[PDB]
């Protein structure tokens, strides 16, 4: 029979009905372009360390590699780390795992060039061997 | 916040499992290739690194067992010479290619060289050349260690 | 077993989103209607899109021109079978046009001063027949139906039509007379819909898969002309299939025109230009209807090529890189896939292949669709207009000049936009449905989901398909059509032993395969018996029997003193065929070719002559 | 006589307790055509009709017949059909794409994106609808080339693993080649409010550089050539301007 519902129009995108309240310019632009030259200008660095060793070595080598390393493992984590697989209240806990990550790491780092070997040793140590 | 197209992403996904419906096989059955394959490899050396670093200054400090007796406790187990030269070049090239290979990702992420015979030299041009630095780094110290154990007069 | 119904309610609906489809579309959606769109792909896949020549137009952005020698040669090219009206309406409104997609920002191809790029194509002339080729046709290099359509499309969602999109015609909506809307199928999840709607459009594309080989999608069944007959709409035309010269041997992909308007041409197994001898003017760039014959016979005489000496070569390599690549990447491309031909080392296999239906459903030059009769002349069917391919103003009569479909596809369909924010009163509303409506239209698809018999829906439309391609081909003698519509009506019979397999409501491809076999007999048949009934040799249309075109009077001798010959004697006529669908039963009048302008005022109309070319 | 064999993806959604499998099709490559379609069209018509997937222009260029096959995405009316049949080819539809049936992929976020990024010009001096031209030169619309040529097949984008993990927040290379096709149009005035929408985190700023997009492109396009060029006007590089509609045009 022709005695059934009256229905609506399917799902669809409208991008000027959209535009109405909406335009926080929030630019990750250039927060991106200095994560980039970071990288880049520790570049030079990572030879130097294979010619130079010593203590200030160490501390800024772990310095640079924090930085370079939150930033990472950030990115890293709003990739595989994400709310349809694992739910929202669980994905804003790795969000934050993220920063556990940065201070367990250079906390632990700080330690190994103050009650250890040190970092540019470490390597040392294991290359004659 | 989400741009007001992320906002109807979400309601699609929700829409859309919503029906019960499957997601077309992906890495399962995806072709093994020099694209994907160096970017996941540039990853893993990645993180690889960091969670070193990670177990390494948190061990030991969390563990009443230091670098210097570890570096022996291994030392002092007949351990024949290539085995531990190899152990070393797996150190070296995690930073040799992700060194490198990150200088490669930034021209991409400059649109520097970003066609198909570029992108494929570069991917070996680099791979071939961590290997490179890589071997000189264990090989040559090795090398010394033997020009010395015969020095001539 | 049961179904799940759905109703809309839209001011305008329209089947289809083509490059007519879409014109039409965002005219209303301008103006502010509650549109709907219809159609059975994404509108990117419109065989709009494999478009390539371009659209005539004269803008002169390489030597003056104007709008009146274009007018001359759409006549000309028509062979005097087309409405002079609609042609007039055509081609003053080319220039319009074609600069709005400009402005609406298409990347078309451009002249060093900075004004479009223009090439010279298949059948015009300047100066009202008198100058050298006119160089008329826009284009975006090669793939100038693809740009177009995206930007159809692009400006599409500028202003706000509901699009429905993978769904499939059924019918239309019918109430003596009046359009109230469209019935439909919603691929994704199995529901029948139906649309209220003031108003409706058909824009469904031509009907090029009727036979074997042709250089159309696989979508392109004319399931709108089928809608026009199940309404009970006289169709017209049916006999001009336009063949087109260059369809690529093996497969049927198209080769552009272009490629000959800009230098290569064609050769025999002698190794020769025989356009020279055909068109001693024209050459290689007469009209299709006629190249497409001299290469039919030169085949039929033995100066084929190939290891079979059955189709013809197209010759480029004399021709700079330079120029190949830049004004024809597409061509150069499909070449090396498909023939595995390198367009600067080789020629290409090429060879005359269905390719446009100048056929359709009647209107005016207002675009609305018609009923006739001798009676009362034509009587407008309210509600309901068409354009495109699936239309016949008769903008083309009997030989549709290049590159002015995607033309009449934008115009017309502007048009249809132009006329309904013209004549819709913002005081009445919606049309109702009657009680118990549409329910017909599903009954079909029920028995023909459930169809239990013998003959697969695939080996029956590869059968009726070679039978089209031996009897209605580019040249038809009187004994194989009269043969072919013997076929061809135990086929329209055949549907009764129709077997399918898949039972399923949702993405019922075997299913869509059997609606668009059903509404190909429709136009197959209807197709095939008019050209029989035809005794003239005028356009797409040729008999080996009937090698005249038949006027009023005998235009190769001056007039003066002739006697005019009856309406019934002579052959100037739109052939306008009705089946019903139950029986099948195709019955013909004949309504008369309309030869006024539009403003006698601003262009004088055009007098048959002697086609030469 | 010759015989290839295809394993192909397979899922009923109308079926109680559904799920997807791979069914195996025997193919007389002596009577058939050269590429990959022509076999699918084959067993449609000749072993099974149930079988289903989108089609329309059989010359490479409507974007319908889009899928995995062998392990790449590719259109598949411009695949040749490996000759060597002692190895079995298998077809997959488009990655990670919610399926419908078949081999048909839901693509309609897909669309929606395209919708979202403006896909028509707009300028800021409103114009005469029907009037002249608007001048670009041949220097200015060939930088357009590789990039108008776009046919939505959608390859790419269900290539590129960002795009798998995060569909819904990343606009995708398809999408985002579209973007910049039209904020370097000389024609457009939006230009600065174009970059303006996709500023955030994960807009355009997602794309690794992983490069799956520009090897698989069937139409030998580049999508990341454009991600690239996006990136640096996100930030550092700039849009050039007309040069002015000469007098006398
Ligand atoms: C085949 C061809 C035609 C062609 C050409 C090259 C080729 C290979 N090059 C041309 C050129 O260079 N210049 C030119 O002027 N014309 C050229 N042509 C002819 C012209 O392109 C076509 O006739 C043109 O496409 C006309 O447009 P139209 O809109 O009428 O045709 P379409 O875009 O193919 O229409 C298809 C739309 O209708 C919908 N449809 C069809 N059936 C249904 C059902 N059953 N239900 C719902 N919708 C339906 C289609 O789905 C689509 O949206
Ligand atoms: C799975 C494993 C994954 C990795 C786990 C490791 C932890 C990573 C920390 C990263 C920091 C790297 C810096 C190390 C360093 O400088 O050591 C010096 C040492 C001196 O020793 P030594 O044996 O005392 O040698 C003394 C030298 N005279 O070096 C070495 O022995 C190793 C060499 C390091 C590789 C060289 C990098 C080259 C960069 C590419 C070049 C291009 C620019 C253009
Ligand atoms: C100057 C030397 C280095 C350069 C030029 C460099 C380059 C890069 C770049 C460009 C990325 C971004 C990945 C992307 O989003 O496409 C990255 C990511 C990353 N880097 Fe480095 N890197 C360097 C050294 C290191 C080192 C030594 C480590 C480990 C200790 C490291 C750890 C990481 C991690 C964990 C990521 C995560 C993001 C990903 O893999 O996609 N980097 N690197
Ligand atoms: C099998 C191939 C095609 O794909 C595999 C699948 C699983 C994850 C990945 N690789 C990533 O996922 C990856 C690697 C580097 C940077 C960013 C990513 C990201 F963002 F997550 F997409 C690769
Ligand atoms: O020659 C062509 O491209 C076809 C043109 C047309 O169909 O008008
Ligand atoms: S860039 Fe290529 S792969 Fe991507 S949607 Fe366009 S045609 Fe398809
Ligand atoms: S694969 Fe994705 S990572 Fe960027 S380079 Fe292509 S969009
Ligand atoms: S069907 Fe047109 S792209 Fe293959």
């Amino acid at each position: 029979t022709s005695a059934a519902v009256t229905g609506a129009a399917p799902p669809q995108f409208d991008p000027i009905a959209a535009e109405k309240g909406f335009k926080p310019l929030h630019s990750h632009g250039t927060l991106f372009k200095i994560e980039r030259y970071f990288a880049a200008a520790m570049v030079p660095l990572i030879p130097a360390a294979y010619f130079i060793h010593g203590r200030e070595m160490d501390l800024c080598l772990a310095l640079a590699l924090t930085l370079h390393v939150h930033w990472g493992v950030w990115g890293v984590v709003n990739d595989y780390g994400r709310p349809f697989v694992l739910g929202d209240t669980l994905a804003a806990a790795v969000r934050v795992g993220a920063y556990i990550f940065t201070a367990c790491l250079l906390a632990g780092l700080l330690y190994f060039n103050e009650h250890d070997v040190g970092l540019t040793r470490a390597f040392e140590m294991v290359w004659e061997l | 916040e989400k741009t007001p197209i992320q906002v109807w992403g979400w309601d699609y996904l929700m829409r859309q499992r919503a029906l019960k419906r499957p997601i077309a096989p992906h890495l399962t059955i995806y072709k093994p290739q020099m694209t994907w394959m160096v970017s996941g490899l540039h990853r893993v050396t990645g993180c690889a690194m960091a969670g070193t670093l990670l177990i390494g200054g948190v061990g030991f400090s969390v563990l009443p067992l230091d670098f210097t007796t570890f570096v022996e406790f291994i030392r002092g187990l007949g351990i024949p010479w290539v085995i531990l030269d190899t152990f070393k070049f797996i150190i070296a090239f995690p930073i040799a290619f992700h060194t490198l290979n990150g200088i490669r990702f930034i021209g991409f992420d400059m649109a520097k060289g970003t066609d198909i015979p570029s992108i494929y030299r570069g991917a070996y041009l680099v791979l071939g050349l961590a290997a490179l630095i890589s071997l000189a780094v264990v090989v040559y110290p090795r090398w010394e260690r033997h020009k010395k154990a015969t020095l001539p007069t | 077993a049961q179904y799940k119904v759905i109703d809309h309610a839209y001011d305008v609906v329209i089947i289809g989103a083509g490059g007519a489809g879409l014109r039409a579309a965002m005219g209303l959606g301008e103006a502010g209607f509650k549109t709907a769109v219809v159609t059975k792909m994404f509108p990117t896949r419109s065989h709009t899109t494999a478009a390539q020549g371009g659209i005539n137009a004269a803008l002169g952005s390489m030597n003056p021109d104007d709008w009146k020698w274009h007018f001359y040669d759409t006549a000309k090219g028509s062979d005097w079978l087309g409405d002079q009206n609609a042609m007039h309406y055509l081609t003053r409104n080319a220039v319009e046009a074609v600069t709005e997609l400009e402005n609406f920002g298409m990347p078309f191809s451009r002249t060093p001063e900075g004004k479009i790029y223009q090439r010279s194509f298949g059948g015009q002339s300047n100066n009202y027949g008198k100058g050298g080729v006119a160089k008329r046709t826009c284009c975006v290099a090669d793939r100038t139906g693809h740009s177009m359509l995206h930007t159809l499309y692009g400006n599409s969602l500028r202003c706000h039509c509901t699009f429905f999109i993978e769904y499939f015609a059924l019918d239309l909506l019918m109430d003596k007379g009046r359009c109230v809307g469209v019935i439909a199928l919603c691929l994704e999840d199995g529901t029948i819909h139906r649309f209220r709607s003031k108003r409706t459009i058909v824009a469904t594309g031509g009907y090029g898969r009727a036979y074997f080989s042709c250089t159309t999608a696989h979508m392109n069944t004319g399931d709108g002309t089928a809608l026009a007959t199940r309404a009970g709409i006289a169709l017209e035309d049916l006999e001009f299939i336009q063949f087109h010269p260059t369809g690529i041997y093996g497969v049927g992909c198209l080769i552009t025109e272009g490629s000959r308007g800009e230098g290569g041409f064609l050769v025999n197994s002698e190794g020769e230009r025989f356009m020279e001898r055909y068109a001693p003017k024209a050459k290689d760039l007469a009209s299709r209807d006629v190249v497409s014959r001299a290469e039919t016979i030169e085949i039929m005489e033995g100066r084929g090529v190939g290891p079979e000496k059955d189709h013809i070569y197209l010759q480029l390599h004399h021709l700079p890189a330079e120029q190949l690549h830049q004004r024809l990447p597409g061509i150069s491309e499909t070449a090396k896939i498909f023939a595995g031909v390198d367009v600067t080392k080789e020629p290409i296999p090429v060879i005359p292949t269905v390719h446009y239906n100048m056929g359709g459903i009647p209107t005016n030059y207002k675009a609305q669709v018609i009923k006739y009769t001798k009676e009362g002349g034509d009587k407008i069917v309210p509600g309901l207009y068409a354009c495109g391919e699936c239309a016949c103003h008769s903008v083309h009569g009997a030989n549709r000049l290049g590159a002015n479909s995607l033309l009449d596809a934008v115009v017309f369909g502007r048009a249809c936009s132009i006329n309904i924010k013209e004549e819709l009163k913002p005081d009445e509303k919606i049309p109702e449905l009657p009680e118990g409506a549409g329910e017909e239209s599903i009954a079909n698809l029920d028995a023909v989901r459930y169809a239990n018999g013998d003959v697969p829906t695939a080996e029956l439309r590869l059968t009726m398909q070679k039978t089209m391609q031996k009897h209605a081909g580019v040249f038809r003698r009187g004994d194989i059509l009269a043969e072919g519509v013997k076929k061809m009506m135990d086929l329209s019979k055949e549907l009764k032993r129709l077997k399918t397999t898949d039972r399923s409501l949702i993405w019922n491809s075997d299913l869509t395969e059997s609606l668009e076999l059903q509404n190909l007999m429709l136009n197959a048949t209807q197709t095939i018996v008019a050209a029989e009934n035809r005794k003239e040799s005028r356009g797409a249309h040729a008999r080996d029997d009937f090698p005249k075109r038949e006027d009023e009077y005998d235009y190769s001798k001056p007039i003066e003193g002739q006697t005019k010959r009856p309406f019934e004697k002579h052959w100037r006529k739109h052939t306008l065929t009705k089946q019903d669908p139950r029986t099948g039963h195709i019955t013909l009048d004949y309504r008369p070719v309309i030869d006024k302008t539009l403003d006698p005022a601003e262009v004088d109309w055009i007098p048959p002559i002697i086609r030469s070319y | 006589k010759r015989i290839k064999t295809f394993e192909i993806y397979r899922f009923n959604p109308e079926e109680p307790g559904a799920k997807p499998k791979l069914q195996k099709f025997d193919v007389d490559l002596d009577k058939c055509g050269t590429m990959v379609l022509d076999a699918l069209i084959k067993i449609k018509n000749e072993v099974d009709p149930t079988l289903t997937f989108r089609r329309s222009c059989r010359e490479g260029i409507c974007g319908s017949c889009a899928m995995n096959i062998a392990g790449e995405n590719t259109l598949a009316c411009i695949c040749n059909i490996d000759q060597n049949t002692s190895k079995t080819t298998k077809i997959y539809p488009l990655p990670h794409m919610f399926v419908i049936k078949d081999l048909v992929p839901d693509m309609n976020l897909f669309y929606a994106q395209y919708a979202s990024i403006q896909p028509w010009l707009q300028k800021k001096t409103k114009i005469n609808l029907g009037e002249k031209q608007q001048y670009q030169s041949i220097k200015e619309q060939e930088k357009l080339d590789g990039l108008y040529e776009c046919i939505l097949c959608a390859c790419c984008s269900a290539s590129c693993p960002s795009y798998w993990w995060n569909a819904d927040k990343y606009l995708g290379p398809a999408v985002l080649m579209q973007a910049y096709r039209w904020i370097i149009d000389s024609r457009d005035d939006s230009a600065a409010e174009r970059l303006a929408r996709m500023q955030d985190g994960f807009s355009a700023f997602k794309c690794h550089t992983i490069m799956n997009c520009t090897k698989t492109c069937p139409k030998h396009l580049n999508p990341a050539r454009a991600i690239g060029e996006i990136k640096m006007l996100l930030t550092k590089m700039k849009t050039k301007p007309a040069p002015l509609p000469t007098p006398a045009n």
